[PDB]
């Protein structure tokens, strides 16, 4: 996975791609995330 | 429901967009959110008859 964009959660339009061992979900939307960005498992 | 942008920062590259609608400063005292003195609204109206 990796993040692109200017800044996080609002206010601008920022690229996301996650990555699996299923597929992968590019994605160009607003989204949230904190400032510790992570992928929870369980 | 027609709307431009007539006030930018900086000029913009091929084939990218600007959704995001913020209260435009050009001047040392910033605007806080209101449309006071020395303030903006980018997206203006065309107004078509």
């Amino acid at each position: 996975g990796w993040i692109f964009g200017t800044t996080l959660d609002s206010k601008t339009q920022s690229l996301l791609i996650v990555n699996n061992a299923t597929n992968v979900v590019i994605k160009v939307c607003e989204f949230q995330f904190c400032n510790d960005p992570f992928l929870d498992v369980y | 429901n027609y709307l431009y942008r007539l006030l930018r920062k900086s000029k913009l590259k091929p084939f990218e967009r600007d959704i995001s609608t913020e209260i435009y400063q050009a001047g040392n005292k910033p605007c806080n959110g209101v449309a006071g003195p020395n303030c903006y609204s980018p997206l203006q109206s065309y107004g078509f008859r």
